[PDB]
């Protein structure tokens, strides 16, 4: 996660084993629950899409939720590209690229690059937008294995 | 299970369904006034005859206390 | 929560995981029993609204006592709005704005307004406000779920 | 607790939850056993009157030993302030008040004012005094609970 | 349960009682007034024939460890 | 239990006896002086004929490994 130093800034560390552990635990215990999302959302507390890829790849089990989470993740990603486009022109040498769905999903971004955009002014809140079609994605799967 | 699956059994302690109740309530994501709706509404229809009979006596303005309370013999 | 810093300024930090669960193991053991009332008050020692319907949010299980409380919840917002009246005239821009029984239950609020109104000076108790609805809640449901 | 900060000053930090789990371990374990009256003044190392409160609130089991205990704590609060008479004329706005037995008991007093006759010169031990009313009433348990 | 329904057994230690009479007293939220009224009043009353009569023999003015040691072989 | 209750069986170990001593002693609150007095009278007293017999034999100014070691095949 990225989080405030001592010193007065914004600075990338690590996230704890135990807090790692924690989230494996809710999941093996309350599996599809909705206390699973605050669970999360707590959990999630400024993190990384790279943290967030990190924490969905780590689940076993229940992958027939985890592919529809994907394909949701996929289509919400998508409909980032889809509702902004690409900006006019070349990229300046004094600024820094806008993201696509794919940079907010953590794939064609980088750890620095995730840290350049939310430590930057103004900060863009991509964790933010993750969060949502992940909770999205989360209400697709609560509704769906209500029984 | 949908919410209009929620039923109070024959032998079930009322308290026991609307626990059922506000727990698949709570899976349910409507708007406050449909969920108002299905509150004043369903628990009550989904209920057994003899709290359903108690449930009649209380007539409306009745709060959940009032309700646990009422059916608690039954 | 807003804790003080060492450097001597009250700043926002998170709460812990192992504090969130046992806030969870306490309601999983004791129930509805007096015990909780304490327990709950020394763990929410400096807690945010938006902490608090965090813990709230983050039950499972007794949805009968918990629909219960949020209706207490609303009924006290409701009557803190009925007792205090909005202001006269326009919002000062030198000032920040009186809270409503929606932003004591943290709904209408963003934490950093929450923090706005506790570390400003003269400070306003919004969370010590939420509490008493919370004890007084508390109540209600102990002495319904006395047998 | 009230502590000792890096800086030099003495601040007040919150108790932790797993000594709290301990204070309540103990008690599950070892009941009326003399082996409580050291562990608990280790664990009672820097606390309030307010946190003495709360580990007495926050038992459950044994109410009679807990009320012989607390007709105790206000039986030697009664002695407190017939010992201890109030003073003479109006308080100074220079100076602050002198505790009474419901302040010692924490009851009257606020963590702010429990701050300010600790951590004021000179200081007043009103945990220790306190402390000693709590082990005086755990000599008498122990005397009774003996079989 | 109510505190009017705490009542002590025939076979009972008074002992076991106490320490349930001030569990429910502990969910009781009354003036403590009230509660001293309760205290001085309902313990004895339900207490059994057995240590009812030892704690006649008390008389007034008794504290809670003259009660317990008083009952106790009873 | 009281101290003076504290008593050695006819066939249990002085060992388990001691034991049994210093912790009711742990639970009397008593001056150092009538506790030391408690020690090297009750302890005796209450010990068995067997036993008994053999710590008459160490005398006076006995220490507890002695003690402890003399009473061992009784």
């Amino acid at each position: 996660p990225i989080v405030q130093n001592l010193q007065g800034q914004m600075v990338h560390q690590a996230i704890s084993p135990r807090t790692l552990n924690a989230w494996v635990k809710v999941v093996e215990e309350k599996a599809f629950s909705p206390e699973v999302i605050p669970m999360f959302s707590a959990l999630s507390e400024g993190a990384t899409p790279q943290d967030l890829n990190t924490m969905l790849n780590t689940v076993g089990g229940h992958q027939a939720a985890m592919q529809m989470l994907k394909e949701t993740i996929n289509e919400e990603a998508a409909e980032w590209d889809r509702l902004h486009p690409v900006h006019a022109g070349p990229i300046a040498p004094g600024q820094m690229r806008e993201p696509r769905g794919s940079d907010i999903a953590g794939t064609t971004s980088t750890l620095q690059e995730q840290i350049g955009w939310m430590t930057h002014n103004p900060p863009i809140p991509v964790g933010e937008i993750y969060k949502r079609w992940i909770i999205l994605g989360l209400n697709k799967i609560v509704r769906m294995y209500s029984p | 299970t949908s919410i209009l699956d929620i039923r109070q059994g024959p032998k079930e302690p009322f308290r026991d369904y609307v626990d059922r109740f506000y727990k698949t309530l709570r899976a349910e994501q409507a708007s406050q006034e449909v969920k108002n709706w299905m509150t004043e509404t369903l628990l009550v229809q989904n209920a057994n005859p003899d709290c359903k009979t108690i449930l009649k006596a209380l007539g409306p303005g009745a709060t959940l206390e009032e309700m646990m309370t009422a059916c608690q013999g039954v």
